[PDB]
């Protein structure tokens, strides 16, 4: 019954999984999920191990496959994707470049402090560069004015 | 004590008309509408278009959630294997959002 | 499965070809100093490797000689990361009262190109030698003794504003995992920048 | 007519992009299984180019997460048929 | 099911905001609307988290896209429009500016 | 400021009728997955 | 549409103005009219 | 899906250039615009 | 106020007919459970 009841788990997880990939089919940057699974066993030197049977299916890990989405057409500057490998980086707080997360999606916009922001008003990094400067002068990140 | 301006007053043909009326007094607000950011803080803006923060919720975390005793209503107190009550504000340190 | 490969090759010669303004203002060869841009006319950049792989940016300082007409002065410099390290010419004849040594550049007046460095070939001194070199390159471990050619046979001065026509540079820095196959037979592959 | 740049977006490659952790909004962030993020701008060595008025939608395939759906079904029932048939078979035993 | 019940929710949401954008294909002045969604993802200090999935899509904000419509020929000197960047101010009072 | 013009809306039919198709179909997806995780509870219920 | 509309008006505009032009054939003292067009390019922060 | 809306997109592009050139027949000074299009290719590190 | 129009219910039939589906599941639940009481006692009732 342990062992029907982990296959029972273990397909109510990949259920799940899926599930949260199809209810995502619209949002932008999203990438799939594949749930990845393992057997059970593990006998003792008190047990004959050719008379006893496995231990039942374990979950490994819940992949995040990263392959390439398709890319719809909006004819808007703001938006912007990344066409191959990298992700953008955001910072929660303006002054702070340090506590950036990366994303996907280029959904942004202008606030009332003329900075390119996400939708959650998360302020983009970028490098800064002279007017008259060619390659990254300062290879630090702060957000875009 | 009130002043009063007229300097801009005419008498033509035409018949009565108020052309311009301005005054600098002010009422008060109205509650229009109620919004929290993520670090919890209460925004309210009103009718003369004034946007104050009213507060910001409390968050409690105890270090033993599991100790702590069940009261009704879905509803919990500290104890002692649940530890002291650390009060802090949202998406800090180890609080969430 | 590294994410870099390749055996980089240390910047041996730079073949530079540019067209320098005629029309341009004259400025005093004496009072030549990089940081301060009034004092000369162009600044071009560019990237040299060193023998370990390691990517520096290479500035290129143009100034018109006042003294001497349809005369020019060149200066180099190697930025590292504690500042901008001017390069000196150990045979150049461009001097300069702050120890800065470039070469001179003269030319014709159809605009073909006179002479360089009075007819001796441009060799840079050691980048990172602290004896030969008042400027020592921090070279992070690479070899000291690197040093550069550069030709300029094909520079010119002509009306036209200035222009980089041609730059040619054999350094190799190396390769960039892009992509990543098994054939049949098990062997791993992957193809790289360059 | 003052055309200047103003800045160049930045773009960061994580060596094991598997290993990084779901944040919340479509997000994420570096952990010791991910490595250090590599910074760098676009369109060098390894890293992608950046097109403006483009979004990526989902990588998903409507195809094969209905095909998956449908096998994952029919385990969690394989698997129930099983529980069912061992509380079966110790109902049997407790009936002597 | 909650999951599923977000996907379905989100699909509605962007549903009415499709319609809402073609009832109005007639109104002059108005600016299309799209709906853009962020995944949800969340644990606590209890949850391992090394194996659990997502916590379904959620709704992050109706956008106001702002991009120029075009323009119908009238030869009426009262009907205005604003070339490029620009908003018509309108007061409800005439006196109060 | 231009006069004798009005400013009509900025959609485009096209569009707008694909992504009418497109949200029709994610909600079926969605329903269909919705359908299935009732289904497994019902057969768990039935034992 | 909207431009095909456009060209439609402009045309008929083109139209009213050549019959006005041909109507007043024998009238003393009548000039004639021209009619000029302009293209139609809205430059706006969006729409790249 | 996405690429045929990407064929839809292109297609409904060089209707709206060619509604544009063709409104414009009677303008003074106008010169026509033509419609070039390009091909779409994610070179990722998977995706074989 | 606006004259020529009314309100309708704010009520969604798709989100009503969800919890509608919701509430008999965990209607059925609860009597599963309940069932497994009345077995269980009746287990006892029977030494």
């Amino acid at each position: 019954s342990y062992v029907s009841l982990s296959g029972l788990s273990a397909a109510q997880l990949d259920l799940n999984t899926t599930s949260n990939n199809i209810a995502n089919a619209n949002t932008y940057g999203f990438k799939e999920s594949r749930a990845e699974f393992a057997d059970v066993y593990s006998n003792s030197l008190f047990t004959n191990a050719k008379t006893t049977p496995g231990g039942g299916a374990q979950a490994s890990q819940v992949a995040q496959q990263f392959h390439e989405g398709s890319s719809i057409y909006t004819n808007n500057p703001m938006d912007l994707r990344v066409s191959g490998t990298g992700f953008f980086a955001v910072a929660k707080e303006r002054l702070t470049p340090q506590q950036n997360e990366l994303t996907r999606n280029g959904a942004f916009h202008l606030n009332k402090e003329n900075y390119m922001v996400t939708a959650n008003d998360e302020f983009l990094l970028g490098y800064q560069v002279d007017p008259s400067s060619g390659e990254v002068s300062s290879y630090e990140p702060q957000p875009i004015n | 004590t009130l002043n009063f301006g007229l300097g801009s007053a005419t008498q033509f043909a035409a018949p009565f008309e108020l052309t311009k009326f301005d005054e600098d007094g002010a009422t008060t607000g109205f509650l229009t509408k109620v919004d929290f950011d993520e670090n919890g803080s209460v925004m309210g803006t009103y009718s003369n278009g004034e946007n104050v923060t009213l507060g910001r919720v409390a968050l409690v975390r105890v270090p033993n959630e599991q100790g702590l005793d069940k009261k009704g209503g879905t509803q919990w107190d500290s104890t002692q294997f649940s530890g002291d009550k650390i009060w802090g504000e949202s998406n800090k340190g180890s609080f969430g959002t | 499965i590294p994410a870099e490969f390749g055996k980089p090759k240390q910047t041996a010669n730079i073949e530079v070809g540019v067209n320098l303004p005629a029309n341009g203002d004259l400025k005093d060869p004496t009072q030549f100093d990089f940081s301060d841009p009034d004092t000369y006319n162009r600044s071009t950049s560019s990237t040299i490797y060193d023998s370990m792989g390691q990517s520096y940016k290479l500035t290129t300082y143009y100034l018109k000689d006042q003294t001497q007409p349809n005369t020019w002065n060149t200066y180099y410099t190697v930025t590292d990361k504690e500042g901008e390290k001017p390069l000196n010419v150990a045979a150049g004849d461009a001097q300069t009262p702050t120890g800065h040594v470039g070469h001179t550049m003269k030319f014709n007046n159809d605009g073909t190109l006179a002479s360089l460095n009075n007819g001796q070939p441009i060799t840079s001194v050691a980048l990172g030698d602290p004896a030969t070199n008042t400027t020592p390159v921090d070279m992070n471990g690479a070899d000291p003794a690197q040093t550069l050619n550069f030709g300029l046979g094909s520079a010119t001065q002509f009306a036209a504003p200035f222009e980089l026509t041609k730059f040619d540079e054999d350094g190799a820095t190396t390769g960039f995992l892009t992509k990543v196959d098994f054939d049949e037979n098990g062997s791993v592959m992957g193809t790289y920048s360059n | 007519g003052e055309n200047v740049t103003l800045g160049r977006v930045a773009l960061v490659r994580v060596p094991n992009e598997q290993g990084l952790d779901k944040k919340g909004g479509t997000q994420w962030d570096s952990t010791q299984f991910s490595g250090d993020k590599i910074w760098g701008e676009s369109n060098k060595g390894s890293f992608g180019t950046i097109n403006n008025g483009m979004l990526e939608q989902s990588n998903i395939d409507m195809t094969q997460e209905l095909v998956d759906l449908i096998s994952a079904q029919r385990n969690f029932q394989a698997n129930s048929r099983s529980l069912e048939v061992h509380n079966q078979l110790q109902q049997n035993i407790l009936q002597i």
